[PDB]
RNA sequence: CCGGGCACUCUAACGGGACUGCCCGCGAAAGCGGGAGGAAGGAGGGGACGACGUCUGGUCAGCAUGGCCCUUACGGCCUGGGCGACACACGUGCUACAAUGCCCACUACAAAGCGAUGCCACCCGGCAACGGGGAGCUAAUCGCAAAAAGGUGGGCCCAGUUCGGAUUGGGGUCUGCAACCCGACCCCAUGAAGCCGGAAUCGCUAGUAAUCGCGGAUCAGCCAUGCCGCGGUGAAUACG
RNA sequence: AGGCAAGGAGGUAAAAAUGU
RNA sequence: CGCGGGGUGGAGCAGCCUGGUAGCUCGUCGGGCUCAUAACCCGAAGGUCGUCGGUUCAAAUCCGGCCCCCGCAACCA
């Protein structure tokens, strides 16, 4: 953490398809260390959604990550004894995991039945331009431009 | 929870004890430090002086208290008050 | 605080151990006793010829009894009589085959729990703790050594303080396995308290 | 501190309390918001945990707005001490003595201590002499609740003001 | 229906809904319904009457449910308590009794808590 | 789950065997 | 390790449920071996002198 | 299974292999960035190992001892009790509040241990703990033992419930002389709080958190949910 | 366009009592 | 005797006043923080509003008695 920039990990893509990204939500789902369960889900949830919207869901979570992706988020800073939302950029792969990590939060917020349900929905939701992963979004956007009064406290 | 087998379990001195004053009739406080014993029939009526660590203390015996260990009428901690 | 023996670290290399006998789980207990019993027992015996590795084998039980030493005529007696004895005692004790096949130790300022003994000793007689170590390790040092090192801790000559009187010599090098160091240790038993004589010998790496 | 404003309210049928404490009984949510609306000022569910929702129609925002000022009116009132000492400089009573008027003016008590060393002879004396002529010298101003009093190492007293 | 005394559940899995008498756990509705000849698949919604009454007819007759088991384990304590047995000393204290520290976690038998100055 | 000796779980966490986890 | 509980080392129990290994070398009660009938700080000392054959440094 | 075979796994002894040695780059040098082949790359990973000394750290209750003190007593024996007491408080855990779960039913994959009055195959009696009979091994060669989460199917449907299992009644099983204080376990019933927890605060940088089971040691039996130890699945993030 | 330097900014460097 | 005003968790104070809605600080308990105490932060507990009673759909609130506290007018003191 001091030293190097800390490397991030290169992970086997998709067995099913060939996506890195794909692979890292299916690790976001999962809890327990429990994958060939949620990779399962993952995949109900992508059936879920070809049901629905007919398009292949690999497509349309690549979308639905875009729309709920921040650029500019806060951070927490005090300066003389005052605490400040510190608004500053989000790194590409940070805000990209930051963005999966709220779908995850997003599918466990929604109050439907099954797991692969939920997802598909907060996925077909975020595709939209709507649901909860989004709408947490932006808000943090907002707190960004809420308080890009402090901006120039940069890191 | 009951805790034997086949041979419910008497001391062989207020086994030994209290049967020989079956013969005498009643009898008048036995004074026991073996709490380990349960209450057999034997026992009904008679009084019975368990050991309390410290002190012998009397327990007026009935059908009831049959199916028990004698120690447990003669509880050995005391008050939890403060 | 830190620090572990030397020896019981350097023990599946440099040294092999100072018994060696398998048994299994019915009688290493019974065998292991009996070994230690007879390590008192020629340790009460041999403090005058000077002892330091008290080795033993059961092979086939017939306990072998080897004591490196400083004098091999105390052990044996003037001739050959004590060294009976001895084993007779043993026999009493450990009723098996015993054996008692005494080795001098040839440079007896290698053998480091011999240093440790004679400082132990000296000690006993009450004389200038530091002195007499510099004193031990100067004669470490000229034996042959390439290296030495004597810790003594306690009530120094008589001390209301405890200390750790200090001295070493060239390399005492204590964390490489290669090394092999003979470390010694003799208990003073003294007259104020109790001192501990700890003695580190490095005689030659590989 | 705070209450369900007039669509806030899913608390079915409420219990139609005006700001002028009137009731109305239990109409709909709805009805009562209309109500509100026309009325001006705002249905705020003051106990929605209650026999009926209790719809008190005032406008909320104005009310925590007064409730509000009511509080910063309450902060500004009191405790002010004065500490003589037995040897007195007397410019310095006399500005000790505006200082306990205009502290009196203001709202606030005036605890006038007095400075006791040791030396307790014509102490006790001294601080009564004092304590008492500054009294007199403002009566208009406080009345005293606590006499000069002895704290050992003190001589403590309270003017408190005369009307509150 | 009320297959005990006044023992009525609803809508669920029968040896569930059983579950529900105050007589009868997981275990003895399975074992019930086994003896009786219900199927466990069926409610109580979908049960059929003459097979509701010999659920009811025999789960009765069986075993010691409801009020009156209510009434046994309280007479059990009596017995245990009116005669100077640990046990019943300790059921009247409040106290735990079985085999429990009670230096900490008592509560269960203890309630909430009652929090003293030290 | 885990700690119910009257599962199959709280059983096989317990150590034991019975009604609900034979042997066989 | 009160020599007077050395009742131990007297073979005689009154019931084979009393017998309580001990030590024997120091005759410690607490951390016993069956595999060496030694206390857990004795077994220590005998290991790091190379007196228990066979007993080494462990390491995987 | 047997013959048959050492091929492969293995197991265990011994050797080799990685050295910044090769190329490019910078750098005076070290060295550093990138290749490359290589199973592994820059200390590959993890251990074991802990400097002079500090803390007058801890232990005279493991032992060793100086001094003091006790001595029909502060010693010895035993029986019983106490260590487990409980209006409270904290510490460390375990289990939970559910549906990526829970219950059952079949089905599959480990390592590492350990076993002689020890493990117990298998057969029968039992709902079951287990009990009876009984082979095997003296251990890679027989056994503990099924690993579980997982996977297939069924069920449950968002409730204080098939979540959860405390407690409390009852009946039992075992060990041991003896489970009252104070055992474990089985079975049946009971079905508590708890709807993810205030201020705080801890752990963790890869086969690791997290979760899942298995062995062990002491040990008759265990209050082990601890400790030590092994494998299963197995992430996140590290701008600074 | 980059190299620094000298200057001028302005931001940040919060608070937080004690002791056998 | 008069008149005035007052009475709220342990202490000081808001509310009455506008009929429905009990806060604030100090302390008490528990926790956290810290090496430790203070301070600090977090919770928790704690008020039926002197009272009799009335109101009124409902009062700390409106009304009175009685109890008081407070100042002054007041004789023996
Ligand atoms: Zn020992």
């Amino acid at each position: 953490a001091r030293r190097r920039r800390a490397e991030v990990r290169q992970l086997q893509p998709d067995l099913v398809y060939g996506d890195v990204l794909v692979t890292a939500f299916i690790n976001k789902i999962m809890r327990d260390g429990k994958k060939n369960l949620a990779a399962r889900i993952f995949y109900d949830a992508c059936k879920i959604i070809q049901e629905k919207t007919g398009q292949e869901p690999l497509k349309v979570f690549k979308q639905a990550v875009e729309n709920v992706k921040p650029r500019m988020e806060v951070r927490s800073r005090r300066v003389g004894g005052a605490n400040y939302q510190v608004p500053m950029e989000v790194s590409p792969r940070r805000q990209q995991s930051l963005a999966l990590r709220w779908l995850v939060q997003a599918a466990n917020q929604r109050p439907e039945r099954r797991a692969a349900v939920r997802i598909a929905h907060e996925l077909m939701d975020a595709a939209e331009g709507k649901g909860g992963a989004v709408k947490k979004k932006e808000d943090v956007e907002r707190m960004a431009e809420a308080n890009r009064a402090y901006a120039h406290y940069r890191w | 929870p009951r805790s034997l087998k086949k041979g419910v379990f008497v001391d062989d001195h207020l086994l030994e004890k209290v049967l020989e004053l079956n013969a005498k009739g009643e009898k008048r406080l036995i004074k026991t430090w073996s709490r380990r014993s349960t209450i057999v029939p034997e026992m009904v009526g008679h009084t019975i002086a368990v050991y309390n660590g410290k002190q012998h203390v009397p327990v007026y015996i009935t059908e009831n208290m049959v199916g028990h260990k004698l120690g447990e009428f003669a509880p050995t901690r005391t008050y939890r008050g403060h | 605080g830190n620090k572990i023996h030397p020896i019981g670290f350097r023990l599946g290399i440099t040294r092999d151990w100072e018994s060696r006998w398998y048994a299994g789980k019915k009688q290493y207990r019974h065998l292991l006793l009996e070994d230690q019993r007879i390590r008192g027992l020629l340790e009460k015996e041999l403090y005058s010829a000077g002892l330091a590795r008290v080795d033993i084998e059961r092979a086939a039980d017939n306990v072998a009894v080897t004591v490196h030493v400083a004098k091999p005529g105390v052990v044996i007696g003037r001739g050959g009589e004590r060294i009976r004895v001895l084993r007779e005692e043993l026999a009493k004790l450990t009723g098996k085959n015993v054996a008692l096949n005494v080795q001098e130790v040839q440079n007896p300022n290698l053998s480091a729990p011999l240093v440790a003994q004679r400082v132990a000793e000296q000690i006993e007689r009450r004389f200038a703790v530091r002195r007499a170590i510099k004193q031990a390790v100067q004669r470490v040092m000229e034996s042959g050594a390439k290296g030495a090192k004597v810790i003594v801790s306690g009530r120094i000559g008589g001390a209301e303080q405890a200390r750790t009187e200090w001295a070493a010599q060239g390399r005492v090098p204590l964390h490489t396995l290669r090394a092999n160091i003979d470390y010694g240790f003799a208990l003073a038993r003294t007259t104020y308290g109790v001192l501990g004589v700890k003695a580190y010998i490095f005689l030659g790496e590989v | 501190k705070e209450y369900l404003t007039n669509e806030r309210i899913r608390a079915k049928q409420v219990r139609v309390v005006g700001p002028d404490g009137k009731q109305l009984g239990i109409m709909d949510t709805r009805e009562a918001l209309r109500l509100a609306q026309e009325m001006d000022l705002d249905l705020v569910l003051v106990g929605p945990n209650a026999d009926p929702p209790v719809a008190r129609i005032m406008d909320y925002s104005k009310w925590r707005y007064e409730q509000q000022m009511a509080e910063k009116e309450a902060r500004k009132t009191e405790v002010k001490s004065i500490k003589f000492r037995v040897k007195i400089d007397e410019h310095d009573y006399q500005t000790k003595l505006g200082h306990i008027k205009r502290f009196l003016q203001e709202g606030h008590k005036v605890k006038v201590t007095i400075m006791f060393r040791g030396r307790e002879v014509a102490h006790p004396e001294l601080g009564e002499r004092i304590l008492n002529r500054v009294t007199e010298d403002l009566k208009d101003l406080a009345v005293v609740e606590m006499k000069p009093e002895m704290l050992g190492r003190d001589m403590n007293m309270l003017l408190a003001p005369v009307k509150v | 229906a009320r297959i005990a005394g006044v023992e009525i559940p609803r809508n669920k899995r029968v040896d569930v809904a059983l579950t529900y008498i105050y007589g009868i756990g997981k275990a003895r509705a399975k074992e019930a319904l086994e003896k009786t000849g219900i199927n466990p698949a069926t409610r109580v919604k979908d049960l059929t009457e003459a097979e509701v009454v010999r659920l009811r007819e025999y789960v009765e007759n069986t075993w010691k449910l409801e009020g009156e088991l209510r009434a046994e384990v309280a007479a059990n304590i009596k017995r245990l308590m009116d005669i100077g047995c640990y046990r019943g000393l300790r059921h009247r204290r409040g106290l735990p009794v079985r085999g429990q520290r009670t230096r900490t976690n008592a509560r269960t038998r203890k309630g909430p808590r009652k929090t003293v100055a030290g | 789950g885990k700690g119910d000796r009257r599962t199959r779980r709280g059983k096989i966490w317990r150590g034991t065997y019975g009604k609900y986890r034979p042997r066989k | 390790a009160r020599k007077a509980l050395i009742e131990k080392a007297k073979r005689t129990p009154k019931f084979k449920v009393r017998a309580y290994t001990r030590c024997v070398r120091c005759g410690r009660a607490r951390s016993v071996y069956r595999f060496f009938g030694l206390c857990r700080i004795c077994l220590r000392e005998l290991a790091h002198k190379g007196q228990l054959p066979g007993v080494r440094k462990a390491s995987w």
